[PDB]
C-alpha cells in the first residue's frame, strides 16, 4: 500500500503557569511510533525534541506580538510535517504546516521550494523565512530523511505496519416504532483507519439519510466504525451496505439477516 | 476560535456479560485542547483511567482516547463525562452496546 | 541520520 510518516506538534502558553508545554507525536499510518512531551517526568533525537520545545516557545511568543495580543491569554501553535511514500517507496509529497489558535496559519507548498501565508502575521514568517532559505532544509529534510527512515521503518515493522487488517462486520436491527428501524452496520477491528461504510436503497447511496459517526480507536491498534439509516418496517431487504478496506480480499455487500 | 468535542462511549471487545474488556471514552473534533474527561461506574469516577498522548486530526481539531479495564455486567451502567470551555456543564454520554 | 526534523521559529 501507500505510507505516510506524520508529526503531530502542539505547543500551548499558560501564563501564570509556567512555559509553554510542547508535545510532538510521530506516526507511520495509524501508528504512534514516537512521542516527546516537554511536561513528561537516542541523544541526537532527543536533542532536536528538546532544541524544538525551545523554537516553538520562540514562535509563540512572536506570533502573540504578530496579532497584538495581550500576554494575559492562552495560545496554541500546532504544525503537521512529513512525507507520504508509493507501494515503491518512492516519494509522492512533503508536508509542513502550522495553525495558530486553530486557524491555517503558513505551509510549505507541494514544491517545497515556496510558503503560503494566511494573512499580514505569517507574512511576516515566510519573509523570514525565506530571508533563511529554511525551506531548503525543510526539502532537504522531507526528501532525503524522511523518506528514508519511513522505508526503513516500513521494513522492520513489517509485519505489522504493511499488514492491512479487514474489518469484521455485521447489521443489527432495532425497531424505534411500530412504523421503523434502525438498520446499523458495523465495522470493527479494521487496520488501518480508512474505511469507505454506506448504506444503499435500491442500489441508490442514501448519503444524506445515513448516520456515521467518525472513525474510533479500539485501542489494540485497530479501528471501529458504523453507520445506521432509519427504514420504513417491512423494507429492510432493500437496503444494503456497502463495506471497502485494504484488508478485504473484495468489498463487501451485507443486508441484514 | 473553539470547536466543541464529539464523544463517543464503546468497548474494545464486543461486550459479554462477566468478561472482562476495555471501555473507551473518545473524544475529537475539539478546539482548543484542555479538556477533562472521566469515566463513571454507576455514577462514580473511576480511578486511574489512562489516556493517549494529544493529537490532532488534519483539520487541526484535536483527539484522545481515554480507557479502564470494566467487566461489563447486565447491572452496571457506564458513562463519559467530558468537560471543555464550550460546555456550559459537563456532557454526560451513556454507554450503550449497540453504538 | 536524525528522524525528528529541525524546526525554525516562525
Amino acid at each position: 500500500g501507500s505510507h505516510s510518516m506524520r508529526y503531530f506538534d502542539t505547543a500551548m502558553s499558560r501564563p501564570g503557569r509556567g512555559e509553554p508545554r510542547f508535545i510532538s507525536v510521530g506516526y507511520v499510518d495509524d501508528t504512534q511510533f514516537v512521542r516527546f512531551d516537554s511536561d513528561a517526568a537516542w541523544d541526537r533525537n532527543t536533542q532536536i525534541f528538546k532544541t524544538n520545545t525551545q523554537t516553538d516557545r520562540c514562535s509563540l511568543r512572536n506570533l502573540r506580538g504578530y496579532y497584538n495580543q495581550s500576554e494575559a491569554g492562552s495560545h496554541t501553535l500546532q504544525s503537521m510535517y512529513g512525507c507520504d511514500v508509493g507501494p515503491d517507496g518512492r516519494l509522492l509529497r512533503g508536508h509542513n504546516q502550522y495553525a495558530y489558535d486553530g486557524k491555517d496559519y503558513i505551509a510549505l507548498n507541494e514544491d517545497l521550494r515556496s510558503w503560503t501565508a494566511a494573512d499580514t502575521a505569517a507574512q511576516i514568517t515566510q519573509r523570514k523565512w525565506e530571508a533563511a532559505r529554511v525551506a531548503e532544509q525543510d526539502r532537504a529534510y522531507l526528501e532525503g530523511t524522511c523518506v528514508e527512515w519511513l522505508r526503513r521503518y516500513l521494513e522492520n515493522g513489517k509485519d505489522t505496519l504493511e499488514r492491512a487488517d479487514p474489518p469484521k462486520t455485521h447489521v443489527t436491527h432495532h425497531p424505534i416504532s411500530d412504523h421503523e428501524a434502525t438498520l446499523r452496520c458495523w465495522a470493527l477491528g479494521f487496520y488501518p483507519a480508512e474505511i469507505t461504510l454506506t448504506w444503499q436503497r435500491d442500489g441508490e447511496d442514501q448519503t444524506q439519510d445515513t448516520e456515521l459517526v467518525e472513525t474510533r480507536p479500539a485501542g489494540d491498534r485497530t479501528f471501529q466504525k458504523w453507520a445506521a439509516v432509519v427504514v420504513p418496517s417491512g423494507e429492510e431487504q432493500r437496503y444494503t451496505c456497502h463495506v471497502q478496506h485494504e484488508g478485504l480480499p473484495k468489498p463487501l455487500t451485507l443486508r441484514w439477516e | 476560535i473553539q470547536r466543541t468535542p464529539k464523544i463517543q462511549v464503546y468497548s474494545r471487545h464486543p461486550a459479554e456479560n462477566g468478561k472482562s474488556n476495555f471501555l473507551n471514552c473518545y473524544v475529537s473534533g475539539f478546539h482548543p485542547s484542555d479538556i477533562e474527561v472521566d469515566l463513571l461506574k454507576n455514577g462514580e469516577r473511576i480511578e486511574k483511567v489512562e489516556h493517549s498522548d494529544l493529537s490532532f486530526s488534519k483539520d487541526w481539531s484535536f483527539y484522545l482516547l481515554y480507557y479502564t479495564e470494566f467487566t461489563p455486567t447486565e447491572k452496571d451502567e457506564y458513562a463519559c463525562r467530558v468537560n471543555h470551555v464550550t460546555l456550559s456543564q459537563p456532557k454526560i454520554v451513556k454507554w450503550d452496546r449497540d453504538m | 541520520r536524525a528522524f525528528v526534523k529541525k524546526k525554525y521559529c516562525l
